[PDB]
């Protein structure tokens, strides 16, 4: 029981951790996004009043 | 200053005279083999052929790589965008083209050469220079033409210039040879739309493109095609490259020209740094012209690899490592190691398509199964060297292999010096 | 005439400015330019004061000079329609391409009419069978419905429009009208030659029989044609709804690019841009657009709409407003494509107004909401099982999971024109062979054949079989063995011999490019003009 | 029916006739409400009547916010 | 940035030596970019930076060549920004750099 828990938890760190590869690029591909997305209200917030 | 118009539409000189010859965006060749002699000056700013003017794609184009002309295939007239990561491999196998074009273009006819076209978009000089370098010491200098607008010319420059290449390949489009245009790095042509919208101060779109970013990659990439004889029958196959960053499909520029383009080569990195060099990633990489238009007789034999090729992926990387092991598919996963490492080869040195059905024969029908895995990329370049020269020279031939032939080369992949066992 | 003769006032690349000395032109009408290599047409939106309008380009701008003489029709874009262009390819103004002369126009209809208003309208609902599966089970396409195929650039949004039109364009009664707006040139000839070799085009003097009239706005033209041609397919459509009483199959390929289109020149017209960079106008001229596409008491109009995603972001306001502009929504998705279940439509977004149990009844309702309950079950289950694996749960759910992948693959079907680059050819699934197909495996019927029996199969004949095959394979691993000899006294001559009965092509070199060739006189320093306009060298200053 | 009104702005209409369609449908509400009757009111769709605002005010030359939506 | 490049573009050109140079800090000198070209009141591109990033920054990469004279190689560090190697400014960078050396605690 002890034995194939301590390679259970082995592979689920891997697939835990392969989960946290994918969605650290998909906080940054969406952050990105975001600023962006954030930035053009404010150059068409100033193109307006110049 | 005194501005003075020239009374012409934007234009770049086409011909002969371009042979051989590094070009700017404009014009103006930076080899320092003097103004150019043999040329006719076009626009670069032409329609697109329309559709009447079109037909099928027929003819294969091919590449010369074991990965590409296996799985991938490619038609003439048919544009299929290389896509991946930096240092992965996409600019390899364009030139492994090129190259493959050279040597093909000295054992096929006039009416049926091919003519290549290099543009260049933002890489450094240091290395489009080796670019051409490389190309005259294998000898495809002959039927080359190079545009290099580097990083450090201005953003109209790097904004004209597969404009300025396709005008380049319109030529034998026109009066009836056939093409093969490579647009390199075609995302860093989109920043330099980018720079030279964002400067008119038009209001930007998503990720800060502009909004007519797919127009400008439609008709870069429309003019590439395959025409009726009508108009010469010539062709145009486009090969664009797009850099993603860190697995991703959904920036603007990679979604944008896969829906113009026919089809993808994805090249993951995770199957590069292992050491799989070229890495095509066989399962997410398809093109939807060439499935008809490929070398028949490949189609009857990679069919088999293609469908082993779509199994062995879905056991591999946790055999052991992630629930357990059957040992009821290690049929197909020590076949399937076998056929991964089949498609790696060693750089700049393509593989004709007589050469590819011969290698992709020994290691489909079992022929290569006893030798390990560990020295098989021996054992295929040594079924090359020990099969008697006659099976290259009929299977390119007859262009479809026959069971009068098969049968003799049976007999002959089995007494080959295996490596190991 | 110099009365209603206007000349260009300023050019911003596919927008124009023609100033008016006379009377400056109606909204949407067209203009007429003089002196171009292409017979170029403006259309008049915005009339931007200064006795100047505001224009968008529909063709190439190449070469337009600020004093160039325009004159109007004095009417809105009107096209050529009618049972003469039945196997005509029409560009935005209905100039034929494919070279068969003239079209016989039956009218000439303006591209720019008011909507069909509420007293013209019907409920009348009805199903579609399709030959698909998904389609037919989870959101079933109404008769007189608009049909979305949402796609994600390589999803299969242009396949399955080609597989739905070679199964239900040909036993349909009526008409096709196929409206390419924005799609690759290329595919536009293959939907040329399959409907020739299919007996839906028929050229000669067999017009009028044809069951197909082709409008291609494609990527090739600068953005005016590809905001209009999708209007004017639509009044391909307007003529056989209205006058012939017919019902018409309106499929609409790749309409994102009309909204596109409307982006690119609504940056260039001042206008201060919308959320994440489109006009503002998005929400009445997507209207305008679709709202064409109705069903009128008089006729029907049988469509489908293809919106194309922008970046698999379908919180985009491209296709956010284009939901509710559509009866039958059907999402297509990239993560199901990638495991190669074709086609990947989504089963817990792609819904319908069909999908309603007073109308198909309550046997079907039953089986997709089973359906959709257990992938419901499984999707709420992919974050526990990727991390831990499958041998965590009870075996309540743990039956459901593996339940869940034998309605994943058994969702994939191959394709009547997906033949060509998949080997296999497509089937064509009635209604009743899918819920009786579908009906059991919610309850386990056919628990024991195992996961992998449910991929690429048509109807539940082929669900035992090639259970069959794969049991019979594994048998077929050790079952005989093969050895061909006495056989090369047969039909074969040598090898050697092999390589002397070859014909050989007598590569010709010395190519010869100057052949066809100009090569007109270029010399080192540029051609500019001087003030007369001569052809002199630059003078040398810098 | 016989106790149901409806005002019914269609997406083929302009803008303007989108963004009365709710302040004229509870113009007719409010007769419900002052005249001692209990009244209904479905604003629906009222994220799409604020899209039909935003198209007004961005024609108009007036300063966009969040998401291009006015002040 | 301009400037340790010209002086090594006199011991390149002219002596004909191989010179070393250290081009510090290089997300620093596409933010001194990044606010330089914000401030002539040219349209933001992404993220935040300059729209003309990848031509000025590599402006500065196409004069660290090699040629029959001499040859200049720089020693560019790099600060990665916000941990992203998807950010547009080492995106850009790192279409020039040839090597690729990492130092760790
Ligand atoms: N078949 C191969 N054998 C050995 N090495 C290879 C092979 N293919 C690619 N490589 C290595 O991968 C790199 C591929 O270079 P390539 O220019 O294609 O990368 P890239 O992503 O195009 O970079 P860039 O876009 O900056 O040019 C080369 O440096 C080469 O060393
Ligand atoms: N029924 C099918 N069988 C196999 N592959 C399919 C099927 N339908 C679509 N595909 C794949 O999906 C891809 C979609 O390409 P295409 O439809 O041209 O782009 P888009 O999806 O943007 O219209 C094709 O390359 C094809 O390989
Ligand atoms: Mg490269
Ligand atoms: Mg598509």
């Amino acid at each position: 029981e002890h034995a194939s828990r301590m390679s259970a938890m082995e592979n689920s760190t891997k697939s835990a951790g392969e989960m946290l590869g994918k969605l650290t690029l998909d906080y940054n591909r969406k952050r990105q996004a975001t600023i962006t997305t954030e930035l053009i209200e404010i150059i068409a917030g100033a193109s307006a009043l110049m | 200053d005194l501005v003075y118009r020239t009374g012409q539409i934007v234009n770049v000189p086409i011909g002969p005279g371009t042979l051989g010859r590094v070009t700017d965006g404009l014009g103006q060749p930076i080899d320092g083999k003097g103004p150019l002699t043999n040329v006719r000056s076009s626009l670069v700013e032409v329609k697109a052929p329309g559709i009447i003017a079109r037909q099928s794609v027929r003819e294969p184009l091919f590449t010369g790589v074991k990965a590409v002309d296996a799985l991938v295939p490619i038609g003439r007239g048919q544009r299929e965008l290389i896509i991946g990561d930096r240092q992965t491999g996409k600019t390899a196998v364009a030139i492994d083209a090129i190259i493959h074009q050279k040597n093909c273009n000295e054992q096929v006819p006039k009416a049926q050469r091919v003519y290549c076209v290099y543009v260049a978009v933002g890489q450094k000089r240091s290395t489009v220079a080796q670019l051409v370098k490389l190309f005259t010491q294998t000898g495809a200098m002959r039927y080359t033409i190079m545009v290099s607008a580097t990083a450090s010319d201005a953003a109209p420059l790097q904004f004209l210039a597969p404009y300025s290449g396709c005008a380049m390949a319109e030529y034998f489009r026109d009066t009836g040879k056939h093409g093969l245009i490579i647009y390199d790095d075609l995302s860093k042509q989109s920043v330099a739309y980018r720079q030279m919208s964002l400067l008119l101060r038009r209001p930007p779109g998503r990720e800060a493109f502009p909004g007519d970013v797919f127009y400008l990659h439609s008709r870069l990439l429309e003019r590439a095609a395959k025409l009726s004889k009508e108009l010469g029958g010539g062709s145009l196959t486009a090969f664009p490259v797009i850099e993603t960053q860190a697995g991703d499909v959904s920036a603007y520029i990679a979604t944008n020209v896969i829906s113009i383009t026919d089809g993808q080569i994805f090249l993951e990195t995770e199957l590069f740094y292992k050491g799989i060099r070229p890495a095509l990633n066989v399962g997410l990489s398809v093109s939807r012209v060439g499935s008809a238009a490929q070398f028949p007789g490949m189609k009857q034999v990679a069919g088999t690899l293609k469908l082993e090729l779509a199994q062995y992926r879905e056991v591999a990387a946790f055999a052991q490592f992630g629930s357990d092991l059957d040992a009821a598919t290690q049929y197909v996963l020590e076949r399937g190691a076998r056929l991964t490492e089949m498609l790696k080869q060693k750089q700049f040195a393509p593989i004709p398509i007589e050469r590819q059905t011969v290698a992709v024969y020994a290691a489909t029908k079992g022929f290569l199964d006893k030798v390990r895995v560990q020295d098989i990329v021996a054992a295929e370049e040594a079924v090359i060297s020990q099969v008697n020269p006659a099976v290259f020279k009929i299977l390119k031939a007859n262009g479809k292999i026959t069971p009068a032939l098969d049968a003799h080369l049976k007999a002959e992949l089995r007494k080959v010096k295996l490596p190991g066992a | 005439p110099a009365i209603d003769a206007g000349y260009v006032s300023q050019v911003i690349g596919p927008v124009v400015d023609v100033r008016f000395d006379g009377e400056l032109p109606s909204i949407l009408s067209s203009l007429e330019v003089e002196g171009h290599s292409v017979r170029l047409v403006l259309e008049v939106a915005q009339h931007m004061g200064d006795n100047t309008v505001r224009c968008i380009a529909m063709d190439s701008t190449d070469g337009l000079v600020r004093g160039q003489k325009v004159v109007d029709t004095g009417s809105p874009i009107k096209v050529p329609v009618g049972r003469g262009t039945l196997g005509r390819i029409m560009n935005v103004i209905g100039e034929p391409v494919d070279e068969q002369g003239p079209i016989d126009a039956a009218d000439i209809w303006s591209i720019h009419r008011e909507a069909p208003e509420f007293t013209e309208q019907s409920t009348e609902q009805e199903i579609l069978v399709t030959g698909i599966k998904v389609v037919d089970l989870l959101a079933p396409y109404q008769r007189g419905g608009k049909i979305g195929l949402f796609g994600g650039a390589g999803v299969g949004k242009t396949v399955l429009i080609m597989e739905l039109i070679n199964n239900v364009a040909k036993a349909h009664g009526g008409f096709s009208v196929f409206a390419g707006v924005g799609e690759r040139t290329r595919e536009g000839n293959d939907l040329y030659r399959e409907m020739i070799e299919s007996g839906v085009i028929k050229l000669g003097a067999e017009r009028g029989n044809s069951k197909c009239t082709l409008v291609y706005g494609q990527m090739n033209e600068p953005p005016g044609a590809r905001a209009r041609v999708a209007l004017t397919g639509l009044t391909v459509a307007e003529y056989f709804r209205d006058i012939e009483g017919q019902d018409v199959l309106l499929f609409v390929d790749n309409i994102f690019r009309f909204t596109q289109a409307n982006s690119e020149v609504s940056a260039l017209l001042g206008r201060i841009p919308s959320a994440v960079g489109y006009q503002p106008t998005l929400a009445t001229d997507l209207g305008g657009l679709q709202e064409r596409i109705t069903t009128t008491t008089k006729g029907s109009i049988t469509s489908v709409q293809a919106v194309y995603v922008p970046a698999d972001d379908l919180t985009d306001p491209a296709p956010a407003t284009t939901f509710a502009h559509l009866d039958a929504t059907t999402v297509l998705s990239r993560s199901i494509a990638e495991l190669g279940i074709y086609p990947a439509v989504d089963p817990l977004d792609s819904t319908s107004r069909m999908l309603n149990p007073n109308v198909i009844g309550a046997e079907h309702y039953n089986v997709a909401r089973g359906v959709q309950k257990v992938l419901q079950d499984y999707k709420n289950l992919q974050d526990i099982i990727a991390i831990l694996g499958m041998d965590e749960l009870s075996e309540e759910d743990k039956l459901t999971v593996a339940r869940a992948r034998k309605i994943q693959r058994f969702l994939s079907q191959p394709f009547q024109v997906a033949e060509v680059f998949t080997g296999t050819p497509g089937k064509y699934v009635d209604l009743a062979d899918t819920i009786s197909g579908f009906q059991g495996v919610l309850t386990g019927k056919y628990d024991d054949l195992p996961e992998m029996a449910f991929y690429m199969v048509g109807d539940i004949k082929e669900v035992k079989e090639k259970a069959d095959k794969m049991a019979k394979d594994i048998a077929s691993r050790k079952e005989a063995d093969n050895k061909k000899v006495s056989e090369e006294l047969k039909d074969i001559p040598s090898l050697d011999k092999l390589v002397s009965e070859i014909k050989e092509v007598v590569i010709e070199e010395d190519d010869g490019l100057e052949e066809d060739f100009k090569a007109e006189a270029l010399s080192s320093e540029t051609v500019v003009l001087n003030e007369e306009g001569k052809s002199v060298p630059l003078p040398k200053k810098n």
